[PDB]
């Protein structure tokens, strides 16, 4: 019936580290969004700017899906007008965000015993990110007056940090997989669509 | 489930020497970074020294190079910090912290900042006077 | 900003029932999916129950499956947790949150003791 490839985003074997978050465009497919907001397998499911029960009745130009992995705490920050390490240095939604933030516990996949170190987040940066900007830089962060010259040291940090997920932690420290649906409404009179 | 206890802090005089101890109790982390940080009254909690599980390499702040030394007995699961030629400006609360190491492009990174620690001890006073 | 006020918790005897509640403010409730979590002294925060935006589907934790029920009233910005056949192991501070974690709101204390 030409259904949208939602499974490809949600059920991928591996997700991207939040500093290098992955982005997929959905197009040329009929999408039933209810099969997402009626699933209780998503522990958190947040919508801004739009009414979820009216998503199948709206007209979009663009539809983006950003996937990545963070920890339970930081899901707070995937929202308009939030602060903190993730919202400031990794992934920021603008205040006029119109879309939805879906996140679910991925303890049994992304947390191994002794730590899973493949998931990194950016821990130092000289300035905050603009909304929907991603940085994948590896430049050394100068925290002191002594210049760095690209050499890591006590005052010159590597800018990224592993999570080191372990399944025994509490839920706030446990890995959560996140998908952000971003929408682009069609400009039209209301007799046409909205 | 994971605890860090500091010992050895007291009140000494300039030039004296102290040894601080940290008792490891519960580490499952395969690759980690252990460190001593210090907090002055009112100022910010800054880093003193660190040792990373990979390479077992030692890192020291500028203010303490040659005077201080960090070491570990992984057998006994303890981490020691020797402080020689103590100065009045070394007076602070000393915390034992630890965290995961960072893994990028095959290499391991052991940055020694408080923002990169997930486990903290309670601390112990060191005071240098008279 | 955001406010999450939980309530309803008291001391019940084993086997008993309890209906916990919380009221949310600071965001369009009708449009968020809500979860319940619990934190026990000397233990870590764990997830208890999840309910969809519409309340149509519900997911539960294996330690409470069959004994607990999560519900939602959008007209009152309130979510409810009915707790049946209470074990002593359910004694903890209970929190409600659209995001993961405990301690966001003040929570409410539930003590199952005989």
């Amino acid at each position: 019936s030409n259904l949208c490839p939602f499974g490809e985003v949600f059920d991928a074997t591996r997700f991207a580290s939040v500093y290098a978050w992955n982005r997929k465009r959905i197009s040329n497919c009929v999408a039933d969004y209810s099969v997402l907001y009626n699933s209780a397998s998503f522990s958190t499911f947040k919508c801004y700017g739009v009414s979820p029960t009216k998503l199948n009745d709206l007209c979009f130009t663009n539809v983006y899906a950003d996937s990545f992995v963070i920890r339970g705490d930081e899901v707070r920050q995937i929202a308009p007008g939030q602060t903190g390490k993730i919202a400031d240095y990794n992934y920021k939604l603008p205040d006029d965000f119109t879309g939805c933030v879906i996140a679910w516990n991925s303890n049994n996949l992304d947390s191994k015993v002794g730590g899973n170190y493949n998931y990194l987040y950016r821990l130092f940066r000289k300035s905050n990110l603009k909304p929907f900007e991603r940085d994948i830089s590896t430049e050394i962060y100068q925290a002191g007056s002594t210049p760095c010259n690209g050499v890591e040291g006590f005052n010159c940090y590597f800018p990224l940090q592993s999570y080191g997920f372990q399944p025994t932690n509490g839920v706030g420290y446990q890995p959560y997989r996140v998908v952000v649906l971003s929408f682009e409404l069609l400009h039209a009179p209301a007799t046409v669509c909205g | 489930e994971v605890q860090l206890v500091e010992s050895g802090g007291d009140s000494v005089q300039p030039g004296d020497s102290l040894r601080l101890s940290c008792a490891i109790s519960g580490f499952t982390l395969d690759y980690y970074t252990i460190g001593w940080f210090r907090q002055a009254p009112g100022k910010e909690r800054e880093g003193v020294s660190c040792i990373g599980s990979s390479d077992s390499s030692t890192s020291y702040a500028d203010a303490v190079k040659g005077r201080f030394t960090i070491s570990s007995d992984n057998a006994k699961n303890t981490v020691y910090l020797q402080m020689n030629n103590l100065k009045p400006e070394d007076t602070a609360v000393y915390y034992c912290a630890a965290g995961p190491a960072t893994y990028y492009g095959g290499n391991w990174h052991h940055t020694c900042h408080a923002n990169a620690m997930h486990y903290w001890g309670k601390g112990t006073l060191v005071t240098v006077s008279e | 900003q955001v406010q999450l006020v939980e309530s309803g918790g008291a001391l019940v005897q084993p086997g008993g029932s309890l209906r916990l509640s919380c009221v949310a403010s600071g965001f369009t409730f009708s449009s968020f999916a809500m979860g319940w979590y619990r934190q026990a002294p000397g233990k870590e925060c764990e997830w208890v129950a999840t309910i969809t935006i519409t309340g149509g589907s519900t997911n539960y934790a294996d330690s409470v499956k069959g004994r607990f029920t999560i519900s939602r009233d959008n007209a009152k910005n309130t979510v409810y947790l009915q707790m049946n056949s209470l074990k002593p192991e359910d004694t903890a501070v209970y929190y409600c949150n659209p995001d993961p974690g405990c301690r966001r709101g003040q929570g409410t204390q539930v003590t199952v003791s005989s």
